[PDB]
């Protein structure tokens, strides 16, 4: 299962929408149109739509998938991360996106869920006193999260692992079927306030 | 081995068509915003929504001419900046080559299929964090579009351009590379 983790260095205000960037930019390749089968085990894929975001609280503009329902599932949880930060403080928070197969297993274990890709986004939250610092954070992150997306689409197009298509039976094993407008992978978000660690050796 | 190459070729041909949209559309000023079906129609290429400007797909088809990426021959579209001065200045080149080596194992028709989808997909993403969209949104200036065929020349980007790699297909007959060298 392969891993990769991204750090942002972002004012409070701005977390929600550079949450939404990096999952949006992720499930975006991480979807395809719904499947509709049919009783010979055939089926047709659906269209998906992408729509552009232009953030307020950051110079920066990405595109997501047109699904009106899973952009409501991530700002939500991305909701949950943004207030869990601020309930605590200092010694800075992690969120995690995460694709997994359901595999099937003999009673009386329950299904494996089984992870082939997980993301990892690590957020530092800073405090800003003038409004120079405000307008520049805007500009700043900005031009970070170019680079981010930039190196999303670069490691997604490692080509490296995809799960097999599913027939009709196995269809809820891979995606998620739940939503009207696109069937992503199926995908896990949770975070994580950790602590702050230091640095041992140089290594000069 | 004859139909899926038949079929390869409309895959190429139709990805470089709409590779040329999703460029053109990104450096228009405006946001772009399409919608899923369930129940889609016959011409929503590689499962996404991408509407076609027919000026753009004209120029795109007098620029390759009825034909397709190969060998030393690569298609360009090249977005520029025309100011209240008048002296043109390359912002982007966009670049998508067909490299000479293949890959036998990929299997047509859609593994080829989905893969150029995902760089579509990609090619969206990229699109809108190169400085040139920032760019040609904040509207004084003016976005020129040109689409060409052959050898690539990066000479009008100035000297110490940098590059985005937006992805690779390997297809049978070699692999496409999309990329984007910009000032």
């Amino acid at each position: 299962c392969r891993s990769e983790v991204l750090e942002v260095s972002v004012e409070g205000r701005q977390v929600e929408e550079a949450m939404l960037a990096v999952l949006h930019t992720v499930l975006l390749h991480r979807s395809t149109g719904k499947f509709h089968y049919a009783a010979a085990g055939t089926y047709s894929i659906g269209t998906v739509g992408t729509q552009d975001v232009d953030c307020d609280f950051i110079d920066f503009t990405y595109v997501r998938v047109s699904s009106e329902e899973l952009d409501r599932a991530l700002r939500k949880v991305v909701g949950e991360f943004k207030d869990a930060l601020r309930n605590s403080g200092g010694d800075l928070g992690q969120m995690s996106l995460e694709f997994y197969q359901k595999k099937k297993s003999r009673w009386p274990f329950s299904d494996e869920c089984i992870p082939w890709e997980v993301w990892t986004v690590k957020v530092h939250v800073v405090a800003l006193a003038t409004e120079q610092e405000r307008q520049i954070c805007r500009e700043k992150v900005g031009e970070k999260l170019c680079e981010k997306i930039i190196n999303i689409v670069e490691v997604m197009n490692r080509h490296e692992y995809l799960p097999k298509m599913p027939t009709q039976s196995e269809v809820d094993n891979v995606f998620d079927t739940g939503l009207r407008d696109v069937q992503p992978y199926l995908y896990k978000i949770s975070f994580q306030i950790t602590d702050a660690l230091g640095t041992s050796v140089t290594t000069t | 081995n004859s139909q899926d190459r038949k079929d390869l070729d409309k895959f190429i041909k139709f990805f470089a068509l709409k590779t040329v949209q999703v460029i053109v559309q990104a450096r228009l000023g405006e946001k772009i915003c399409t919608r899923s079906s369930s129940s889609p129609t016959g011409s929503d290429w590689f499962n996404l929504a991408i509407k076609d400007i027919p000026e753009v797909t004209h120029e795109a088809k007098k620029a390759l001419a009825g034909q397709l990426p190969a060998v030393g021959r690569s298609m360009c579209v090249e977005i520029s900046l025309k100011t209240s001065e008048g002296d043109s200045m390359e912002l982007e080149i966009w670049c998508l080559e067909m490299n000479e080596k293949c890959d036998k194992e990929i299997k047509v028709s859609y593994t080829v299929y989905n893969r150029l989808s995902l760089l579509l997909k990609s090619l969206l993403a990229i699109t809108r964090v190169t400085p040139a969209y920032r760019l040609s949104r904040k509207q004084e200036y003016v976005i020129l579009y040109r689409i060409y065929f052959g050898e690539v020349q990066l000479s009008g980007l100035g000297e110490g351009f940098q590059t985005v790699r937006v992805g690779t297909v390997g297809t049978p007959v070699g692999t496409i590379t999309l990329s984007c060298a910009y000032r």
